[PDB]
């Protein structure tokens, strides 16, 4: 009996019943990384295990430890807390300014942040390079570096712009909550920005678009069908069949969408914008119904 | 009182220890199915 | 002073410009 | 490889030495107005005090 | 035994409309298929119809009647008009006004009846086409956080204004009021565990979503014959997620993996807004007595001042 | 004498570098002049009172 | 405020919007 | 059989251990015995 | 290539071009529209 | 056999681990024994 | 199934009988023992009241 | 048969389980038994 | 299995019977310290009063 | 054999260096020493 | 053999740095020994 | 494996042999300097009372 | 040879370029050089 | 040989630049020499 | 291994014997250094008191 | 590698020979220039105190 | 047949279950019997 990938059992295509050891053997092809086109050479081009160490893996494994000890360092020292739950890693004083002292609190939340940059840049530059030695597209990488440029908005852009660096967020777990809770209503109805009401629609349809996905590829896993049933089943329902190449393109980009468009409503309400209640008093004033009304119902 | 209460307890260290230990034994069930011998097409011949 | 030095640095820079183009160039 | 030296012939193309040494140059030039432009920098200002 | 041409091309009741089919175009150069297509009406589907743009009519002429009448006012607060349920007095009772909350109740009503016509609509064409029925049960579990919102919720507590007010504006400013009510939904830890597998999900998907553009070189987006036997498309994702993260699965267990975290989303938000006014009047005070509040003696406020 | 012949020698590659140097002399020039002009026909921001 | 330096950030931000509309543009020119 | 050895060992281990701590945490926040100060 | 030269002149002469007008007419030192 | 002997390895190894981590934490943050301060 | 009395034979595997016959043991054991000390508890101070 | 033997005790132990942690709960939160410190 | 008793061998490995042996003994060690431990916190600070 | 040299090696190393900086820093912050001023 | 030369040494020689890096900064941030302005 | 001992002969590989009684030396080490230590630490100041 | 002219020429321009960058941009944030006034 | 010569070359340049990079940027944010009004 | 010891040829090729040397001489001279920093500093100033 | 000594033969190419010496020589030179510049700096502002 | 034995058992149990839980909560939360406090 031949095993499908499923995890069907069924009597006996070109298929054949062929071990991973041959497939993982057979696709190493060690040398096309991007490190060897600029150097000439990877230092690092091996396998430790299952996983691939590049010249960017040891700066990522490196900015990792140092960000987990100093992390630790700061909750377990300094605060005498012995919690996770309870932890307030915070950032200097606005009053310090752009600058950073040792001496002063607030030097080992520098080391955190530096650390996890560098670890996140590493992390991207090591999926390109895995992605560039089997011959992939650059489309998780894409992916990945929305998600870091939300970090660094928050992180590096934000905080250089207002001047201050007091306005990064402090690294601790129901701790960032505190200062996402108090920056949402320092800018009162968060809500009421575009932004942020594109992101929450864009996620929204990211959630929905999962399910429905998942739920049509499960309800023809193991039957007898000719392929063109999800397809009739589809135009039955909505009356539009979107397609196999079409629905992960539509997940991507919607994924990628939601990030970019948050990140673009944080920076703007940090700087450029003061109240978003405010934000809609042009919306009344326009010349197109500014005298039509009377009473409760004028402006 | 340095302990939490009943409710605390349940509420929040029971549905985290399931989502940990849940997450673990699916990611490795699914690595064992991932991994085993089934039907694929030759590496050599497929182009 | 900081004018000066200003155009002292931007002429420097004109000058290898236009140097290593010329070089290229021919 | 005519024009290249014994002692580094083995490293280094006939093609090559020529670009070598304008390289060379290049960097000596650079050295010199380089320490022009801290000398005229420490006239204007001090930085170390 | 289901002839695909027949399911497709009936005529009537019991058949489907809109019979010659359409093209974008545009579509079909970006998504990579761009046919309307004829759409199925069979009785699960004409009922919610009818209920549904009954309701839609009931909250217009609201909302026409708020603003006496007059188009040009409809257009400049189309945004921030809504239809609020009845106050808090006389809490559950239906003898109320057509302007404190009568019209509500009725659009609540036929909506109710809407979205479950649309369930039975998905049931009936799941089994009618041959394939399983796992879009009913997920469509099951969103309707259960949906009833938790507009049915449980007002109920138990002994009022209607419990409910969101059918309208733009009107979500959002209940998602704030039930927030500012019972003290803070960020220490409320099904509101934490929603949070994690709604971001989960978005996660899974947009890897999912770059993972198969990225090998459809191979025809790695075709799903039904890759479960059959693997490609070199499959091939190389498996490899590229095994050396990234040191491990991987196949082309049938993500889509459980993603059914799944959308799953609990739905279920844990319906029970996090379920429990949190009944039986844990402030979320703060709790999580102060439970141990997971960061103490907070000394801030610096100038980051918080303009 | 080069190394790059693909880039010194040949027209179509030999003309990707004067794009680019201007490029990037039409970027700055065009972000020093907007912000010059913009600076300088400013009121003067905060009159105490 | 420092109108330039907040000016210089936005435009990262807009940078940073980029790769995605590439992406976009790639698919339109293909699959023609 | 209806069910498995396996199953049924896991079922009861993972119940038992579940309890266990469960109870022994109740009992020690209730603070009605004097243990543990 | 000649066409996107042109697009990016094109775009960067219109934008450099409202941004300025805007920013002197809100300057209000010119004496222009009231 | 239902279980084979890695699995049980692993498993009693974890869990005592676990436990002896969690009883010293309890222990340590009762401040019922003078221990540390 | 050559170990296994001859009642339990459809239900039981030859290696199965001795995990079983083990695992009965245990939790006498711990029957016995969570009794003690229930009786223990309930000596030094009751729950009930 | 119209159901399988797994199925039944399947749901009758879960239904069981579930059943008695809701009662020891309700039971127990009411305060009206003075169980474990009142 | 030709170490292993007659007993446990549909159970046991050849290979695994010397580990178990390593296991039990590792165990049995540590009970004895642990009951020793508990002893002297006993002596030490009783902790139920 | 049920488990490796290697997997053993790696897994003690791991375990055994945790161990010592989760120790270090604990005793570092309960301030029951006079270290380190 | 259990394990190449090379691996030993890069985990080697990344464990030295990093203890190294940290054990400086521990001893720069307690500012017990006044090294670098107190 | 000649060199493994006639007992551990199903377990061990001829080259582990070595890197066994390394690690095994390295642990013997590392456990007397332990002991030194905490008994140096506790003559400095003791940390039960 | 180990290391090809071109390569080498690359990375030390390349690394002269960020060097200089780098170098500017911090000499000028500094508190001498208020970015030239 | 576990190494080769040019990638030992590379690992050695790059974290000697990373040093001195860090050197001078702890030095500076010190604040205890005097060095560019600092 | 012509110059692996007999006890090491198994685990040690010929080319890193003598890398082996050079770190372990490196370790050596760290280790050296490193005793004589700490006892400096220790003179300057003690950590424990 | 006919310019090798004869205990490197297994471990450098006749090329990387110069390439090493070179090395080894901008070392030493970064050395010395590194202890002037620590002694100048020393005898600016003491770092220690 | 219209309808199948086990669909008809599957409907009446779940509908059974279902309003004897909700009676019995709204008749405890109607508070007027005196029971359990
Ligand atoms: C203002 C006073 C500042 C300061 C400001 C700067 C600035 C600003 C810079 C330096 C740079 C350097 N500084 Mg200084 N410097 C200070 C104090 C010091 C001290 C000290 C202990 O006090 C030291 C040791 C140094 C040392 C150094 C050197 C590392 C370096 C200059 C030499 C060099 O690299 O040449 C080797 C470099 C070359 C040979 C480059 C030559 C480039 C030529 C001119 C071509 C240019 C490009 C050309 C037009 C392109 C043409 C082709 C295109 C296709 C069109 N500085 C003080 C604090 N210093 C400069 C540098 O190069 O850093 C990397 C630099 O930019
Ligand atoms: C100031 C505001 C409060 C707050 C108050 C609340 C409240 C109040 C609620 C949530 C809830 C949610 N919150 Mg919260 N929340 C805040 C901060 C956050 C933050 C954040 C980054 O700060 C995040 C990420 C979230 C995230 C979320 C989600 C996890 C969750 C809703 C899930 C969902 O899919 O709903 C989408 C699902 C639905 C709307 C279901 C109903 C719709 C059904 C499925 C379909 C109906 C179709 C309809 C009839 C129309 C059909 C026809 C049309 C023509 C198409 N909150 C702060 C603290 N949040 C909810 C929850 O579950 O909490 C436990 C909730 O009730
Ligand atoms: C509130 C007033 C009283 C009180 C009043 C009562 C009353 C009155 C009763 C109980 C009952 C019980 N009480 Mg009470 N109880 C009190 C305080 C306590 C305390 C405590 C710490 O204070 C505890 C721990 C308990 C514990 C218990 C249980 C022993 C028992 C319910 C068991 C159960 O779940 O059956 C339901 C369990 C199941 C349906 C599952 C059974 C599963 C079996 C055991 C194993 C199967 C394994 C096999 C592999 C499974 C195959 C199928 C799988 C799906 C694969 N009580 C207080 C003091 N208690 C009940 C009782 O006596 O029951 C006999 C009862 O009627
Ligand atoms: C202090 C008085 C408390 C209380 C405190 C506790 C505590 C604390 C516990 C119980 C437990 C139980 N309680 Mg009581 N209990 C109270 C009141 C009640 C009342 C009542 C109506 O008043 C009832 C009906 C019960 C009923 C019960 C049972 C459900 C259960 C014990 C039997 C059992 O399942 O054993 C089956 C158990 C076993 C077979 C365990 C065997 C374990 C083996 C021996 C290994 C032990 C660990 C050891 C370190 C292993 C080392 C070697 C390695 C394996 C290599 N309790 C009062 C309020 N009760 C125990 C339990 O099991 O809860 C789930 C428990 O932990
Ligand atoms: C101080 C008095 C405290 C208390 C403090 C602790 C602490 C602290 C611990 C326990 C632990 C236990 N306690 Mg006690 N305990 C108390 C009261 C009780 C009561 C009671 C009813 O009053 C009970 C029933 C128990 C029961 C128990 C057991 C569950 C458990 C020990 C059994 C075991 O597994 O042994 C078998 C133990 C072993 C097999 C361990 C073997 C470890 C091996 C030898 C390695 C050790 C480390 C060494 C460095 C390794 C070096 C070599 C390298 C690996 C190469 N305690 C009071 C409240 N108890 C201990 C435990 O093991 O928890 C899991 C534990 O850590
Ligand atoms: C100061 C008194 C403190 C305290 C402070 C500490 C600290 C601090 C530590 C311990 C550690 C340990 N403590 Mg104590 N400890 C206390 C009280 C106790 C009590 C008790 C009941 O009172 C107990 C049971 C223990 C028990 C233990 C052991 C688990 C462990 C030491 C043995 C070991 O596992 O070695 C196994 C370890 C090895 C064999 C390591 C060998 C390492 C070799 C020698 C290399 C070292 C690094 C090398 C120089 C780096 C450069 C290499 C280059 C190639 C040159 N401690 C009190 C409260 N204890 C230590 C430990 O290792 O924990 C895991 C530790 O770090
Ligand atoms: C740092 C990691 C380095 C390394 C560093 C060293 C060092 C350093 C030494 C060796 C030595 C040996 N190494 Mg080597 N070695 C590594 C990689 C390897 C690899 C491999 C990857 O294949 C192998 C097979 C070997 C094999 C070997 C042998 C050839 C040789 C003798 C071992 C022995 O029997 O020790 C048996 C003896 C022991 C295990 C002693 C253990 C002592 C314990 C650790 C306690 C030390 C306490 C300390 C001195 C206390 C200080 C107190 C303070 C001063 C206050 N190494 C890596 C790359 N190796 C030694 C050698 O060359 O000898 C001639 C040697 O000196
Ligand atoms: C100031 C007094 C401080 C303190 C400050 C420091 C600092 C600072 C450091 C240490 C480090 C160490 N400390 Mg101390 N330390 C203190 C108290 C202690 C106590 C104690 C019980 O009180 C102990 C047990 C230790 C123990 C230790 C060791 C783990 C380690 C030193 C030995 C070593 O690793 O050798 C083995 C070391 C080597 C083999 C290194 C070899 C390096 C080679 C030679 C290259 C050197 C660099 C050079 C620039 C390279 C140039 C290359 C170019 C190509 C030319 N410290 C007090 C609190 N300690 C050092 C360490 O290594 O931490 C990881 C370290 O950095
Ligand atoms: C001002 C006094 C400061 C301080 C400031 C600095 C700074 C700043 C630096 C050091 C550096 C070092 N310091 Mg110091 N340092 C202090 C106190 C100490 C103490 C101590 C216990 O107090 C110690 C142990 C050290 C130790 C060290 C070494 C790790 C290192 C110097 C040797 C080296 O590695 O050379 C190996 C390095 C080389 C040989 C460099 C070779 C560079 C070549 C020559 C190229 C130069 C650039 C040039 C432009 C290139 C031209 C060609 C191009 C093609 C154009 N410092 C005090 C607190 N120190 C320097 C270092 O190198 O760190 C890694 C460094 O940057
Ligand atoms: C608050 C206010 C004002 C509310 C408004 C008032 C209203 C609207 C009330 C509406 C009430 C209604 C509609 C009540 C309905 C009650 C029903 C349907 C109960 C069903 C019982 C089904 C039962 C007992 C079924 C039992 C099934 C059994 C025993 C099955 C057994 C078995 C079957 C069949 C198997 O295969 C094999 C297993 C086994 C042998 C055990
Ligand atoms: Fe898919």
């Amino acid at each position: 009996a031949l095993p499908l990938p499923s995890g069907e059992t069924l009597p006996a295509a070109s298929a054949e019943v062929i071990p991973f050891s041959i497939i993982e053997e057979f696709y190493k092809r060690p040398g096309k990384t991007l490190a060897a086109r600029f150097f000439g050479v990877d230092p690092f081009d091996f396998w430790i295990g299952r996983f691939y160490v590049g010249l960017f893996g040891a700066i990522s494994i490196i900015g990792i430890i140092l960000g987990v000890a100093f992390y630790l360092y700061e909750g377990v020292v300094n605060e005498g807390t012995l919690n996770i739950l309870a932890m307030r890693i915070e950032p200097p004083p606005v009053s310090q300014g752009l600058n950073v002292d040792p001496a002063q609190p607030g030097f080992f939340w520098f080391l955190t942040m530096v650390a996890a940059t560098i670890a996140f840049v590493g992390w991207l530059l090591r999926q390109i390079d895995i992605s560039l030695k089997l011959d992939m597209g650059m489309e998780v990488p894409i992916a990945f570096g929305a998600v870091v440029s939300s970090w660094i908005t928050l992180q590096w852009l934000r905080p250089i712009a207002m001047g201050a660096w007091g306005h990064g967020f402090p690294l601790g777990i129901t701790h960032h909550l505190d200062w996402v809770s108090n920056i949402g209503y320092q800018y009162y109805n968060f809500f009421y920005n575009p932004f942020h009401a594109i992101g929450i629609t864009l996620l929204f349809a990211s959630t929905l678009f999962l399910h429905m996905h998942g739920s049509a590829v499960l309800s023809e896993a193991k039957r007898n069908i000719s392929d063109q049933n999800i397809h009739v089943f589809w135009r039955n329902i909505l009356g539009y069949s979107i397609g196999e190449i079409g629905i992960h393109r539509v997940a991507f980009w919607t994924g990628a969408a939601s990030v970019l468009f948050s990140n673009l409503c944080i920076f703007l309400s940090g700087t450029f914008v003061k109240d978003w209640n405010a934000f809609w008093g042009f919306w009344d004033k326009m010349p197109i119904w500014n005298g039509v009304g009377q009473g409760a119902l004028v402006a | 009182s340095p302990w939490p209460v009943w409710s605390g307890y349940a509420l929040c260290f029971v549905p985290l220890a399931a989502v940990i230990l849940g997450f673990i034994i699916a990611a490795r069930f699914t690595d064992k199915q991932a991994t085993s011998a089934y039907l694929r097409l030759d590496p050599a011949k497929a182009n | 002073m900081a004018p000066f030095l200003m155009a002292f640095f931007t002429i420097v820079l004109i000058v290898a410009t236009l140097y290593f183009l010329s070089m290229i160039m021919s | 490889n005519d024009l290249v030296p014994d002692q580094w012939k083995p490293l280094f193309n006939n093609a090559q030495w020529l670009v070598h040494d304008i390289v060379v140059k290049t960097i000596y030039g650079g050295l010199i107005i380089a320490v022009i432009a801290h000398v005229l920098c420490w006239a204007w200002t001090p930085w170390i005090r | 035994p289901i002839d695909l041409h027949d399911e497709e091309y009936r005529d009537g009741l019991e058949g489907t409309i809109a019979k010659p089919p359409g093209h974008v175009g545009w579509m079909q150069r970006l998504l990579g298929e761009g046919q309307v297509g004829p759409i199925y009406v069979g009785l699960w589907g004409v009922i919610s119809f009818i209920t549904f743009f009954a309701s839609a009519f009931i909250i217009l002429v609201d909302y026409g009647r708020q603003v006496g009448w007059n188009p040009i006012i409809y257009l400049r607060e189309f945004w921030n008009l809504a239809v609020y349920p009845p106050p808090t007095e006389y809490g559950l009772s239906w003898n109320v006004p057509w302007d404190k909350g009568g019209a509500w109740l009725a659009a609540t009503f036929f909506l109710h009846i809407s979205v479950l016509t649309w369930w039975a609509r998905l049931y009936t064409r799941a089994k009618a086409t041959g394939v399983g029925t796992q879009l009913a049960w997920g469509f099951a579990s969103a309707l259960s956080l949906y009833f938790v919102i507009y049915l449980f919720h007002p109920l138990a507590l002994g009022n209607w204004s419990a409910a969101p007010g059918h309208g733009f504006r009107a979500i959002l400013d209940w998602t704030n009021y039930v927030s500012i009510h019972w003290g803070n939904f960020y220490y409320n830890p099904f509101h934490m565990l929603s949070i994690f597998f709604l971001l989960g999900s978005t996660l899974l998907l947009a890897m999912h979503g770059a993972t198969i553009v990225a090998t459809s070189k191979w025809k790695s987006e075709m799903e039904f014959t890759e479960m059959m036997a693997e490609g070199p498309g499959t091939q190389r994702a498996q490899l590229f997620w095994r050396w990234v993260m040191g491990w991987n699965a196949n082309s049938y267990n993500i889509h459980i993996w993603a059914w799944w975290f959308a799953a609990f989303t739905a279920i844990t938000g319906a029970i996090g807004l379920f429990l949190s006014g009944t039986l844990v009047p402030d979320w703060y005070a709790w999580g102060e007595t439970a141990k997971i509040v960061a103490p907070w003696p000394n801030p610096d406020w100038a980051q918080y001042v303009f | 004498p080069t190394l790059f012949p693909e880039i010194t020698n040949t027209v179509r590659g030999r003309f990707y570098i004067v794009a680019g140097i201007i490029s990037v002399v039409m970027a700055v020039a065009s972000i020093a002049i907007f912000w010059w002009i913009f600076y300088t026909i400013t009121p003067a921001p905060a009159p105490p009172l | 405020m420092n109108w330039i330096v907040a000016t210089f950030m936005l435009m990262f931000v807009l940078v940073a919007f980029l790769p995605l509309v590439v992406s976009l543009a790639y698919t339109w020119v293909t699959n023609p | 059989r209806p069910f498995e050895f396996r199953t049924s060992v896991v079922v009861s281990t993972l119940l038992g251990l579940v309890m266990a701590l469960l109870i022994h945490f109740v009992v020690l926040s209730s603070g009605a015995f004097n243990w543990l100060r």
